[PDB]
RNA sequence: AGGAGAGCGUCUGUUGUACAUCAACACUAGAUACUGCUAAUACCACUGUGGAGGUAUAGUAUAUAAUCCCUGCCCGGUGCAGUAACAUGUAAA
RNA sequence: AGGUAUGCAGUAAAA
RNA sequence: UGGUUCGAAAAAAAAAUAAAAAAAAAGA
RNA sequence: UGGGAGCGAAGAUAAUCUAAUAUGUAGCUCCGUUCAUGGAAAUCAAAAGAGCUUUCACUGAUUGUAUUUAUGAAACGUGAAAAAAAAAAAA
RNA sequence: UAGAUUUAUAUAAACGGCAAAAAAAAAAAAAAA
RNA sequence: UGUAACGGUACAAGCUGUAAACAAAGG
């Protein structure tokens, strides 16, 4: 990715997606620590 | 208000039409060509806002606003009489 | 596609939006990856002032005040809400009740809520050392705030005053006289005697004639009277020459159209400073009645729109009171001399007593002394009342005066005891009211100035004269011991 | 439309500007 | 462009003033007294008030045109390279732009902000400064000495240096009878000379002008080129009508200002180029014809062998484009009198 | 963009006897270290003016104001004629630090 | 669905306040009686009831006991109705 | 059925299939949005836009082709005088029915106050009501007259001093660099005082003599500085440009022939394509 | 050549970048001071007789000990005082 | 990587080790591996104050 | 990418002596001034503040030694 | 659990607790914010209140 | 890759890297058409950007091309211009 | 025709 | 001798790096 | 998340092709799932009656829409599951 | 729960306008998520 | 929360944090 569209792109960690999704080593139904 | 049926679409843009253009108000001070204090007129939305309500002549036709009209009336009468 | 309900038809934008919890839906039972639990948060100070933590808070709640970091204006804004009544009420609540808060008040209050205001005493010392500091950066309208917040907040370290003397001295001839003005306010009395260094008061004193003479023109009426009050009474000055310069610029200088604008308070003000200085006027009715009744006239106008219009206007009504009894204070003194119901004088007095007595609550306890001496001087009355309202309230606050008032106060009372056409309650109210003032008056003597002196010796003389059937041997020994600190004082 | 002007000249005949006042009171 | 001063400071439909004062006096009244007497003396040299015609400019260009030690010693310069007149005898200055009244060009290179090619046919030609000229002679009152004529690489005519009386230095645009060392003001007192600028609203009909504003104190915009002229046909009180060099007739208002004269440099038509190389160093780049092209690529292409347009003359995005008229239609003419035909129409007629 | 080509080859050599200049002015700097070191574990954490009036001044003060003058190299000779005189009137109250 | 506007609205049962150690003043502080709501000398100010005076003036009524379940511009209408 | 003042009057009865079945481009004319239950948009919550805002609508031709098209509300951007905000309001992006409900509440501050949320549907409206309330609460920040968004976030409300301090210093800044900008543009250079002479040509023949420079601006320096700021404030031009608060102001649409270029079918922008080039939104 | 030519922000006027030694207008700071101090204006209420001065004075036989401060709550330590405030201003008998 | 060095230590628990160099090194020198974070300072003040090298 | 200045610079010059010969003619004889006579003038008026004063006080003098022609002054 | 947080007796915070233990083996729970020990938990005889729902089960 | 000639392109250039180095493309120039400036045209978030911080000796579009002599007839058709619509005009449309 | 050795602000001129 | 650093000029950000650790009472 | 909201295709069926189907599907953005969705009739029905909302089976691939391909957990109703309405004028 | 526990994972959101750099003077300034 | 970089440890797909596998016997 080159630097005008850097420049407009946000980072991964700025939304909740990375929390919407339960992917893990033992499959796509994450546990979390703590239930 | 404005209606919600047949709409003009151009440009990509919605105009809506507007059937009743009217609203009432209650005259506040004497209006040549429009009314007298304290009357009741079907004026256009255009006029009240833009001359009526700001030259402080007119206000729109609440109950709230007719009713503190009627009452400081019915005050300047009874303030009349004491004085007399 | 679902169809509306009565519950469900209004909804809000996903990101801009006003957050309400009690209503949207949760499931506090389950684990939330997006809240991080295992993330630790930052306290943030729960007040700030400026941008900075509000010092009113730290008594109580504590946290670091980041003073060190603090710019000379930041530092002349917080100096000036340190010293001017703090409250803290001024400071911010957390998650607050719905209902309003004290702040909204704007009456003052008898007591301190939350603290003493000495519990700021090693924020002071901490703010004094910063402005020593900042004052080599600051802009001179900066660095004249910083001498004066400095000075009204209570800043004495010896070594930081005299790093603040030293920058100013330094910039003093690039100084306009608006800053002039706000240096003067540094020497007000009250204040500690360490700003009041003798060289740097006549160099700023050189500084305002030099302003004046060269620069009249662009001197506005207000800031005019402002330089008289202070030079009269901020700076104790001598100087007949600028005290007249300051008049005839006032009078003569086509400041007519300003005079009407200007506000009412600083005129009062003016006109007390060239009452106390009457002698400096009337050198090479009288010239210091023409300039009286010049500056009269435009606080009459601004009564007189007062009454016909009749939070926000609470203030100004304040001020327009004390500014009427400024002005009867001032005129009484004048009056005293003419013994007369002058065209003007008389009756600008007489409306000015009008505006204190539908005002009494307003005054403050110079006002009461002022105004009491103003009546007693005209031989004139606003209204029954006035007296026996106006004395309860004096001898509720007689601890707060000072000894003009005293004097003042001493005066009327002297002059009320000989009147035969009295009130009950006026009555009943006197003789305990001249003992307390007899008993704060001898034990406030040795801080009397010359006037105060005068004042008490006039008074002694007329209870002689006339009400010598009440303390007539504590009159006698206050007439003595005035003249003799009188003498020794013109001694000195 | 290449020109777009923000006011629009208004029409003589449209039903805006001829619409009638309407009444007060609909029973009298 | 936009790459220069920001909107804030660049856009304003309604100028407030006209006059960009610069007062010696201390106070407004003394500033005033002064001014008038600026004008009157302004007034006083004033002496002539006929129109300057096409007639009176060949006049005066004639009477122009009727009217070894300097070099560097001991310097054998290049090879075959020489300056085509010494610097004491160049009509252009033959040195450089002043540093303080241009910047940097900002080179777009016919691309907008989304970065795709809107003007098609742009090089990057040889490096340019943009320079500051006032096109709307603010300073009134006030004469100018020319000290020099300068060549623009973005204009197509002649910059004069303009030093006002007070040392102050500018950029004009030069007349055809500009010389160095002429007198030039603006002002409404002022003498009908060229490079004088003066409200259309004091300039006799018949005369010819340049450098026009179409909003009073915004700036001279119509007539700039090298060459262009404009002529004052008809007065009014508050509309001026002037002939402009495309043939249209159209109305001004009195109050918008202008200068005396024709563009300078006429010359510029008659310039050969010779090779593709002249137009590579100008800023060119080769044109490709549309029926050369495949039909994906334009109307008029396809076709085995070479052939004809097959249609009427359209663009690449499908227009007329040989007399098929583009100007909005509902767009009101405004102060436009009348607006030329077609050049074959207008020669035939 | 381009340039005209005796623009080229001026502005060349321009460049070559630039690169040139900078290497000739280097050539002598062998004792010159990018890296340096400043003392001021001396200087003290107080404020002073030195132009305050000596009058003001205690024994804390003026000496402070002498090495803040003899730093920054403020050779006044009225300055330090007063500073003289102050110092003088207070021989009886400074510390050995002072 | 969605975030919910002024048509959903939801409100709790409140469970009656019992100091269940008397002398706890950290979990059981003291209710106001003006505020009727737990004391928090560290981040509140006290209210002596008569603020709203200072901004209506004195010809001011105090109204409690509204109910839940409607918008503050609607109940705001039909008081003064 | 029930709720008959919002739409899906016939789907609201026929069952859970129908309902999670329908199709969407069987609706030809547009719904209101109040009605048909859609989220607000945030053009509609940075202006007050009432009942109107981005709405669809299918284009059915004899052939039965169907077709779906966004359209754009009807704004116009007008300026507003507030009393309870003590301010003039520039700018504000409002609506023929927002109009019209200021006119029925009794103008902009009445709208703003009384309007219940779910009507008012701008929660930059609600942020002007808090605004106001906040004013009612302490006075003396009204006094100041700032532009009401000053305090549109509660930090600014909780510390309105640094608010008003910091609104000034970055006015303040931004001020020096324009003034700085302008000068560094302007079109009078005034050269040094010891060297005003420039570079010129000879003078042609019968030229008058030049009279001598008069340099007014020597006499003080404090006299050179104000002549010289006074010159960097000059500009070349006034540029004229399409402002809709003008009476005559007019924007550009495309070309009158109405073509397009040869052989390419251009995307209309989306949130999926070109989303980001340039700016958010 | 410029990959941000067009943003918004691109050669914005202003910012603190650039603004480094702007202070605000004298009249932003006179407007500040005067807010506050015509914060706490009013009359006089509640009565105050007697004297007990522009700043206060603390009196040191009301201070609590080192004993005192130190004594677990109730439903040589006891003759010393650890007190943080100005002694300039405390009232004692000797200093 | 490494702690960051306090102003004040009191526990230094950086080990200063000789290094055999298979290169060739003068008389009056000698090669230690030592801590990556270290500055010269702070090498020369450790060998000065807990050996004594100077 | 490279950050190599000075002594480092990543600029490939020419190594062959008779164009560096041409290059130094071009830099030394061949270079171009901005500024004119009296600027430098000015620059050192202060050793030579007489007859600065007479080029600024005489008219026509700054005229003079204004114009195209190459001249030289002592 | 991850939904509450400890609150601190002198800031009235979230706050964190660590577990201390004194030479005698006294173990002291100690509030991250202030340093402040945690007051005793309130005891069981206070906290008691019958259980409704599982009477109503 | 010399001397004497013809064809095609005037020429120097571009050119399909890895089957086409050409008569293909461009080119100096002569024309025509549009465009009065918030110009037309282009980009197609459109109170925005390039055009252009330029102003009809300018910018854009489509042919034909550098030098010499020439460049005939047709407005019936199509398009465009013109007018309320006609009449009428316009082919280097 | 980038910046050279007490260092931060800051105006003008220029081989 | 370069980088770093100021400028060009850049969140146009080289993960595990810094003149870059809660920011002056610093105890000379 | 084949749950809910927004925008929203083509390959495939129609033996080409259009509608319709695919499908309101995929991708993209947003909720975050019984502590939820929703909801205590200005409802549905017949001239008898039912009684918020929700789940299952039947009625029934019926009556419907599409009119070459297909789609259709329709409405009323019947048998079951679960069952709830509303502590609450202050204290 | 005896102590200790480096660095990166761009976090004032235990929080509230949107919008680059987790939150940027007003305006220019634009939105189906 | 999860993961990783370096460092220590049998120079490691384990363990572990410069206290880098262990304090349990303190006024």
């Amino acid at each position: 990715i080159r630097p005008r569209k850097k420049g407009m792109r946000l980072d991964r960690r700025r939304s909740k997606k990375q929390y919407k999704h339960g992917r893990h080593v033992g499959g796509w139904n994450y546990r979390w620590l703590g239930s | 208000a404005i209606s919600h049926l047949n709409p003009s679409i151009s440009k990509g843009k919605v105009h809506y039409r507007v059937p009743n253009p009217y609203i009432p108000v209650l005259l506040l001070q004497a209006v040549p060509g429009l009314g007298k204090r304290g009357e009741l007129k079907q004026v256009r939305r255009g006029t009240l806002r833009l001359f009526l309500a700001p030259k402080g002549l007119a206000v729109v036709a609440s109950w709230q606003n007719i009713d503190a009209f009627y009452l400081a009336e019915k005050e300047e009468e009874e303030r009349r009489r004491r004085a007399q | 596609y679902t169809p509306p309900s009565k519950r469900t038809w209004s909804k809000q934008h996903n990101k801009i939006f006003t957050p309400r919890p009690l209503s949207e839906r949760f499931s506090p039972h389950k684990l939330h990856p997006e809240f991080e639990w295992w993330r630790e948060r930052t306290v943030q100070p729960s007040a700030l002032f400026m941008g900075f933590p509000d010092l009113l808070a730290l008594p109580l709640r504590g946290g670091s005040a980041y003073i060190h970091e603090m710019d000379a204006a930041t530092l002349a804004v917080v100096l000036a809400s340190l010293a001017h009544s703090p409250s803290a009420y001024s400071v911010s609540e957390r998650r607050p009740p719905p209902s309003p808060s004290p702040a909204v008040s704007l009456s003052s209050s008898s007591f301190s809520p939350t603290h003493l205001p000495q519990h700021l005493d090693s924020l002071l010392a901490l703010l004094g050392r910063q402005a020593a500091a900042t004052a080599a950066h600051a802009p001179d309208s900066t660095l004249a705030f910083l001498f004066r917040g400095c000075a009204e907040a209570g800043v004495v370290e010896k070594n930081v005053v005299c790093t603040l003397l030293g920058r100013v001295e330094q910039r003093l001839p690039c100084m306009q006289l608006p800053e002039c003005l706000v240096l003067l306010d540094a020497l007000r009395p009250g204040l500690p005697e360490v700003y009041r260094h003798p060289r740097f008061v006549a160099r700023l004193v050189a500084h305002a004639g030099l302003l004046l003479q060269f620069r009249g023109a662009e001197s506005e009426a207000e800031d005019l009277c402002d330089l008289a009050f202070s030079l009269v009474f901020a700076a104790n000055c001598r100087d007949a020459a600028l005290l007249q310069t300051t008049a005839l610029l006032l009078v003569h200088g086509k400041r007519m159209q300003s005079l009407n604008e200007t506000a009412p308070l600083a005129l009062a003000r003016a006109m007390e400073a060239f009452a106390a200085c009457r002698d400096a006027v009337n050198a090479p009715l009288s010239p210091s009645g023409w300039l009286l009744l010049s500056l009269l006239s435009p606080v009459v106008q601004a009564l007189h729109r007062a009454e016909k219009g009749r939070r926000g206007a609470s203030r100004e009504s304040h001020a327009l009171t004390e500014a009427a009894a400024r002005a009867a204070a001032a005129v009484a003194e004048e009056t005293q001399t003419l013994k007369n119901r002058e065209s003007s004088l008389f009756r600008g007095l007489l409306r000015c007593l009008e505006r204190v007595d539908d005002h009494r609550e307003s005054l403050s306890p110079g006002s009461m002394c002022k105004v009491l001496f103003a009546a007693t001087v005209a031989r004139a009355a606003p209204s029954r009342d006035f007296f026996p309202d106006v004395l309860k309230r004096l001898g509720d606050q007689l601890g707060a005066c000072t000894p003009e008032d005293l004097s003042r106060a001493l005066f009327a009372l002297v002059k009320l005891s000989s009147v035969s056409g009295l009130d009950p309650r006026c009555q009943d109210l006197l003789p305990p009211l001249l003992g307390t003032v007899l008993q704060a008056v001898e034990s406030s003597l040795p801080v009397a100035d010359v006037a105060s002196l005068a004042r008490l010796h006039s008074a002694a003389v007329s209870a002689l004269i006339s009400s010598s059937e009440t303390k007539k041997e504590e009159m006698k020994q206050l007439a003595e011991e005035t003249s003799r600190l009188m003498h020794a004082r013109l001694e000195e | 439309s290449r020109y777009q002007p923000f006011k629009t000249a208004s029409e003589r005949e449209s039903p805006f500007t001829e619409a009638e006042p309407a009444t007060n009171f609909a029973s009298p | 462009s936009s790459s220069y001063l920001p909107r804030a400071a660049t856009h304003r439909n309604r100028v407030a003033f006209q006059l960009f004062a610069t007062p010696r006096e201390p106070t407004a009244s003394k500033a005033a007294a002064a001014a008038r007497a600026a004008a009157e003396a302004v007034a006083r040299s004033s002496t002539v008030s006929a129109p300057f015609t096409v007639q009176k400019q060949q006049r005066l260009l004639a009477l122009l045109a009727a009217s070894d030690l300097f070099r560097v010693h001991g310097l054998p310069g290049f090879s075959g390279f020489r300056p085509s007149s010494p610097p004491h005898l160049s009509k252009l200055f033959r040195g450089r732009v002043s540093r303080h009244l241009s910047c940097r060009r900002v080179n777009h290179l016919g691309r907008n902000n989304s970065g795709r090619i809107t003007v098609r046919f742009r090089g990057a030609g040889h490096f340019r400064r943009l320079r500051f000229v006032d096109y709307k002679r603010g300073r009134k009152d006030i004469f100018g000495t020319v000290l020099r004529l300068e060549y623009d690489p973005n204009r197509s005519a002649h910059l004069a240096l303009l030093q006002y009386d007070d040392g102050v230095l500018s950029y004009i645009l030069a007349t055809e009878v500009t010389r160095p060392g002429d007198r030039v003001v603006a002002s409404k007192h002022a003498s009908i000379a060229p490079g004088n600028c003066l409200p259309l609203g004091n300039i006799p009909v018949s005369t010819i002008v340049h450098n026009v504003e179409l909003r009073p104190g915004a700036g001279g915009q119509i007539v700039r080129a090298g060459g262009c002229y404009a002529t004052v046909v008809a007065k009014d009180r508050h509309f001026v009508t002037l002939k402009l060099s495309s043939t249209e007739v159209r109305r001004f208002p009195a109050d918008c200002w202008a200068t005396v004269g024709q563009v300078s440099n006429a010359a510029h038509a008659e310039r050969i180029r010779g090779k593709a190389g002249v137009s590579y160093w100008m800023g060119e780049r080769p044109r490709t014809r549309g029926k050369a092209m495949n039909p994906v690529d334009h109307p008029h292409g396809g076709g085995t062998g070479k052939k004809g347009l097959k249609r009427p003359p359209v663009s690449k995005w499908g227009i007329l484009c040989k007399g098929y008229k583009t100007r909005a239609k509902k767009k009101p003419l405004g102060l436009i009198v009348r607006r030329k035909k077609a050049n074959k129409l207008i020669k035939k007629f | 963009g381009i340039l005209r080509p005796r623009e080229r080859l001026l502005l060349n050599a321009l460049k070559k006897e630039a690169d040139i200049r900078y290497r000739g002015r280097r050539m002598h700097k062998r004792f010159r270290s990018w890296a340096q070191q400043r003392v001021r574990h001396y200087w003290l954490p107080q404020k002073v003016c030195v132009t305050s009036d000596p009058q003001l001044m205690d024994g804390s003060y003026i000496a402070a104001c002498v090495q803040k003058a003899a730093t920054l190299r403020k050779h006044d000779l009225q300055l330090w004629h007063g500073f003289s005189k102050r110092i003088l009137e207070l021989a009886d109250s400074l510390t050995p630090q002072q | 669905a969605c975030r919910p506007g002024a048509t959903r609205m939801k409100w709790y049962f409140q469970k009656p306040y019992v100091r269940r150690v008397k002398s706890d003043f950290f979990r059981f502080p003291l209710l106001s009686q003006v505020t009727k709501q737990k004391i928090d000398w560290q981040y509140h100010h006290p209210r002596s009831g008569y603020e709203a005076a200072c901004i209506f003036g004195p010809n001011t009524l105090e109204v409690t006991n509204l109910p839940m379940g409607k918008t503050c511009e609607y109940l705001q209408e039909r008081l003064w109705r | 059925p029930k709720n008959l003042n919002l739409w899906g009057k016939y789907l609201r009865l026929v069952g859970r299939g129908a309902r999670r079945g329908f199709k969407k481009w069987q609706v030809i004319p547009p719904i209101p949005v109040k009605a048909y239950g859609r989220e607000p948009s945030a053009a509609s919550q940075t202006g007050l836009y009432h009942d109107e805002d981005f709405n669809y609508h299918t284009k059915r031709t004899f052939s039965m082709r169907r077709t779906r098209r966004k359209i754009k509300p009807n704004v116009f951007r007008r300026t507003f005088t507030s009393s309870l905000l003590n301010v003039t309001i520039p700018n504000v992006r409002v609506t023929t029915s927002a109009l019209h409900a200021m006119d029925d509440m009794g103008g902009f501050d009445a709208y703003i106050l009384r309007t219940p949320p779910q009507e008012l549907r701008s929660h930059m409206g609600e942020r002007m009501r808090q605004v106001m309330y906040y004013y009612q609460d302490q006075p003396a920040i009204r006094d100041w007259g700032l532009p009401w968004k000053v305090f549109l976030k509660v930090a600014s409300r909780r510390d309105p001093f640094y608010a008003c301090y910091r609104h000034n210093l970055r006015k303040q800044q931004y001020e020096a660099d324009l003034r700085s900008r302008v000068r560094s543009f302007s079109p009078y250079y005034l050269p040094s005082g010891h060297q005003p002479h420039a570079e010129r040509q000879v003078f042609h023949e019968g030229a008058g003599e030049s009279p001598p420079l008069n340099l007014w601006w020597r006499e003080n320096r404090e006299l050179e500085e104000a002549f010289r700021r006074r010159l960097g404030e000059a500009k070349c031009f006034e540029r004229a440009f399409a402002d809709s608060s003008e009476p005559l102001g007019y924007t550009k649409g495309r070309c009158r022939g109405g073509g397009g270029k040869s052989g390419r079918s251009v995307r209309r922008r989306s949130k999926t394509h070109k989303y980001r080039e340039n700016r958010a939104f | 050549v410029r990959p941000n030519q067009g943003r918004n922000d691109y050669n914005q006027v202003g910012g603190k970048k650039r603004g480094q030694g702007v202070q605000v207008l004298p009249e932003t700071i006179r407007l500040l001071i005067e807010t506050r101090k015509a914060a706490t204006a009013g009359g006089p209420v509640g009565r105050q007789p007697l004297p007990k001065r522009r700043f206060p004075i603390t009196e040191a036989l009301r201070l609590p000990t080192v004993a005192e401060v130190n004594a677990p709550w109730e439903p040589r330590l006891d003759k010393v005082v650890l007190h943080s405030g100005d002694i300039s201003r405390l009232r004692v008998d000797a200093t | 990587t490494p702690p960051k060095t306090p102003r004040n230590v009191f526990f230094p628990w950086q080990v200063f080790s000789v290094h055999r160099t298979g290169a060739f090194l003068e008389r009056r020198r000698v090669a230690l591996k030592v801590p990556v974070n270290l500055t010269k300072f702070e090498i020369q003040s450790y060998l000065e104050k807990i050996y004594g090298a100077r | 990418w490279t950050r190599a200045s000075g002594m480092r610079n990543p600029v490939k010059w020419t190594r062959d002596w008779e164009v560096l010969n041409r290059k130094v003619y071009f830099a030394f004889d061949e270079r171009e001034i901005r500024r004119s006579m009296l600027d430098a003038v000015s620059a050192h008026r202060k050793t030579a503040s007489l007859f600065h004063r007479m080029i600024n006080a005489v008219p026509g003098v700054a005229h003079a030694m204004s114009l195209p022609g190459p001249h030289t002054f002592f | 659990i991850t939904n509450v947080a400890l609150l601190d007796p002198v800031v009235k915070r979230p706050t964190r607790v660590k577990r201390r233990f004194m030479m005698n083996g006294e173990c002291v729970r100690i509030s991250k914010l202030s340093g402040s020990a945690m007051p005793e938990p309130v005891s069981t005889s206070a906290l008691r209140q019958p259980n409704l729902y599982q009477e109503y089960l």
